[PDB]
């Protein structure tokens, strides 16, 4: 998941399992996701279980 | 000197009421009254207005039930107006009008005693349904305005959000899927602000649904305890009331002594000037407009039946006092009074809803997630299932069993 | 047929009154015409009305088109009510009659020639990316209209990929003398490059002279400001500094027949197009007499068009509440001598200015590569 | 002197006057914003009295 233009516009959505919490979709994603800072702003991450 | 002001009101009772009001506090620059009747064909009610009191020399005009164009035209020329009756929440543009200095404060203000019962009850969890032609719009805005509020820099303590706000159609037939979609969120708080079909078809549309067992909670508005909102209200609901109620001769009274209290900050002689008679093209107008008004809304206390009759920052009546009521199945039965910074409610019996005595809480956490994964080998395996509908069992190295979901 | 009206009050514009009859294109939409012509010399609200709904009956007229030129604060509403007491469609268009009521009964079919503020703001970002200024702030009274100016703001600036950036957002309160110097005290605060202001003129006055008292005047503080704050285009006061842009939408685009043009051929493409599919003509109204609402079905069905039309290639579709969607706007620039310059203009949701690097009241060069 | 005033941006800043100057300055400052907190001040004795 990350995101993208559409529309061939600037609206800024999202893809795969991620846009699927953001739009409530799923509840939790568990699952091998990483962690960064651009999806650190929209959603709330754990501590980390594998280094 | 001579000074003139003019009402249309549909009783002849209060006609005399206003000119003896006057005349009491007269004794306390001859201030003088005129009144004329009201009509139905709203068309030609504008040709009224300028002949009968822009012919005098007005310095207000008074209104009662209905929206008629006596808002427009006396504003043209830009001469105050004040309201009596009625408190759409469209009045309150300073653009739209620069004619009401209002009495009964609008719908859209009521929604300052809710954010108070979610202190004195601690609620911290909504659901909100708007209308959706322009009081809701309203009642949502100055009800957001509150609840962003109470941003912590008290001492690190938890504060209210909204969950979902819902906003249906002002003409609606079928309207279940809003609630359908409603009752998937947590939390058991209803706020209701509508107009009287507009909670007919959400009363009958709740129970049938089963959106108002126990552990709920409604907060509803005067229009939505009103009238045909008792043909399907949920027993156990939460309504409110002002103690000014709707009265027309109740404070026109109160009206006076606020021009009055005006006339002698008024004979400042700074520059006067008088309202020019007829209507046929005096095209600029200026009656210390502006200057006039800010004398107005600035402090004038209304002699009348409330106390410290104040004028809003922005035009409409401040510091009203609520009285909170309640139902109990069949009798909307008072169990408390708001005033201003005064929550009270009342000693008499809250039949919450479903006939429940207790104080239940806004919140129902759910237990039922959803998980979403992607197939990848070191972590999430991805195996076909067996034929029966279970799949096959498994034991690792060590033999013990394997977890399948 | 539907009858076709105009109203010229106030303004001698007797060079137009050859030009109204421009209109002999009407036989290629083919739904008979009706137009009748007046004019007016200033005046007051009961001569409006009343000058009015005779017109509708006397001459079987069902629309009129108005302009005039006087206070475009409340001539407006007028025309807005009487839209709602017969259903009759108005199309203002000049100074005055055409003045943006933001919103109105929704019951009432009256439409205006002019941006709403969203289209404005839209403007002001389309300008701050063509000379690329990122870091800009809001200032802001109380004045009603602006939770959409802000929100129409942080909405666009939130989905682009450009590197849009933000500071304080401040709401000032101009009620009570007291704040005066809590004005000052709320303004200190603001360090940006550039700056966008929401206001009425009189509070600009007020404010440009506070900005002067804190030093918030000066080279180093651009600023964009709609049109609401700038009144008539010549009356410039004293406080306003030089190099002060703004977009707007004046004359010096078109003329009085321009408008009047795109005003007499509207009510007569839509009118014809409702009768291209159905067969059922709008019969010629009603007095001013008593609220007869019989054939308010076809009134609805008078907005399912008159939305939606273009014409010469231009178009004129409209919004729903009452305004054209692709408005033409012009930006003007006040020059150090005290004058508003027409300095680019906007379409088609873009850009063609006049300058390819912006002018300034040094340490700014030019300097050259191969 | 507000004009040749406005130009300065700086964390600390230091004055040298008389007394009445200094009342002057200090309120001509409080007008172009040079008063508050971002700006610390040092001044010789000369300047109290």
């Amino acid at each position: 998941g990350t995101q993208e233009r559409v529309q061939n516009s600037n609206k800024k959505e999202w893809n795969g399992m991620m846009g699927e919490l953001l739009s409530g979709q799923a509840d939790m994603i568990v699952a091998p996701l990483t962690i960064n800072n651009e999806r650190a702003q929209y959603i709330e991450f754990s501590k980390p279980f594998k280094y | 000197k001579i000074v003139n002001i003019g009402a249309v009101l549909s009783t002849r009772k209060h006609e005399q009421m206003f000119r003896e009001a006057v005349n009491q506090a007269n004794k306390r620059i001859q201030l003088q009254a005129t009144s004329v009747t009201h009509k139905p064909n709203a068309i030609q009610m504008a040709l009224s207005v300028c002949e009968d009191l822009i012919s005098s020399q007005v310095y207000a005009i008074l209104v009662s039930h209905t929206p008629t164009p006596v808002s427009y035209t006396a504003g043209f020329y830009r001469i105050p107006v004040l309201g009596l009756t009625t408190r759409m929440s469209i009045y309150s543009d300073k653009s739209i009008h620069l004619s009401f200095l209002r009495t009964v404060p609008p719908y859209s203000h009521q929604s300052s005693v809710w954010f108070e019962m979610m202190r004195v009850y601690n609620w911290n969890h909504i659901i909100l349904l708007v209308s959706d032609d322009h009081e809701g719009r309203a009642a949502q805005k100055r009800l957001e305005t509150l609840l962003e509020e109470r941003e912590s820099k008290y001492d690190n303590k938890r504060g209210p959000k909204a969950e979902k706000v819902l906003q249906f159609d002002p003409g609606t037939k079928n309207v279940t899927a809003l609630l359908m979609e409603a009752r998937e969120l947590e939390a058991r708080v209803i706020i209701l602000s509508a107009s009287e079909d507009d909670a007919a078809t959400v009363y009958r549309a709740a129970a049938m649904l089963d959106m108002t067992g126990s552990g709920y909670v409604w907060l509803v508005g005067e229009r939505e305890i009103s009238g045909n909102a008792l043909r399907y209200a949920p027993d156990g609901i939460i309504g409110l009331q002002l103690i000014n109620g709707k009265n027309e001769s109740a404070h026109i009274s109160d009206a006076v002594g606020v021009v009055a209290q005006a006339v002698h900050e008024l004979l400042e002689k700074e520059n006067i000037t008088d309202p020019p008679r007829g209507c046929v093209g005096n095209t600029n107008i200026w009656k210390t407009g502006p200057l006039f008004k800010r004398v107005l809304m600035s402090s004038k206390y209304a002699d009348g039946v409330t106390g410290r009759v104040e004028f809003n920052e922005d035009g409409d009546r401040k510091f009203a006092q609520y009285s909170i009521m309640n139902l109990q199945n069949r009798k909307l039965v008072q169990v408390g009074i708001y005033n201003g910074t005064h929550v009270i409610p009342n000693d008499r019996k809250i039949i919450w809803p479903g006939g429940e005595t207790e104080k239940p809480r806004g919140y129902q956490m759910s237990t039922r997630l959803k998980i979403v994964t992607i197939h990848q080998e070191p972590f999430v395996y991805v195996k076909p299932t067996m034929s029966d509908g279970t799949c096959k069992e498994e034991f690792t190295v060590n033999g013990d069993p394997v977890k399948k979901v | 047929s539907i009858g076709i009206a105009v109203i010229l009050v106030g303004t001698s514009d007797e060079v137009a009154i050859k030009d109204a009859h421009e209109k002999d294109d009407f036989h290629h939409l083919s739904v008979v015409p009706r137009v009748e012509l007046v004019a007016m010399n200033e005046t007051d609200p009961k001569s409006i009305i009343t000058r009015i709904c005779d017109l509708m009956s006397d001459r079987k007229i069902q629309g009129v088109v108005f302009a005039d030129d006087t206070d475009q604060e409340a001539i407006a509403q007028i025309l807005d009510f009487i839209s709602a007491q017969t259903l009759t469609p108005i199309l203002g268009i000049h100074g005055g009659s055409s003045m943006i009521m933001a919103d109105k009964d929704e019951s009432s079919m009256f439409f205006q020639f002019g941006p709403s503020i969203e289209q404005q703001a839209s403007v002001m970002l389309n300008i701050m990316e063509e000379y690329d200024w990122y870091i800009f702030s809001i200032v802001t009274t109380y004045f009603p209209g602006y939770q959409d100016f802000v929100n129409k703001i942080r909405s666009t600036i939130e989905n682009s990929f450009v590197g849009w950036e933000l500071e304080e957002v401040l709401l000032l309160d101009m009620s009570l003398d007291d704040g005066d110097s809590k004005i000052q005290n709320q303004l200190k605060k603001l360090q940006s490059p550039i700056i966008l202001l929401y206001c009425t003129k009189e509070e600009a006055t007020y404010i440009f002279e506070v900005a002067n008292s804190v030093g918030l005047t000066g080279y180093g503080y651009t600023w964009i400001v709609p049109s609401l704050v700038a009144g008539d285009t010549d009356t410039v006061p004293s406080e306003f500094p030089t190099g002060l842009i703004s977009v707007s939408y004046d004359e010096w685009d078109y003329g009085l027949p321009a408008r009047v043009r795109d005003g007499i051929a509207i009510i007569t493409t839509a009118a014809s197009d409702m009768l291209s599919e159905h067969s059922f003509i709008p019969e010629p109204k009603s007095s001013c007499y008593n609220t007869h609402e019989k054939r308010i079905y076809q009134s609805n069905m008078l907005n399912r068009y008159l939305i939606n039309v273009t014409f010469e290639g231009r178009d004129l579709s409209f919004s729903e509440d009452g305004y054209q969607m692709h408005p033409k706007l012009v930006i003007i620039l006040l020059n150090k001598e005290r004058k508003w310059e027409r300095v680019g203009k906007w379409k088609d949701k873009s850009l063609q200015m006049k300058y390819y690097v912006w002018p300034r009241m040094d340490d700014h060069l030019s300097i050259v590569t191969l």
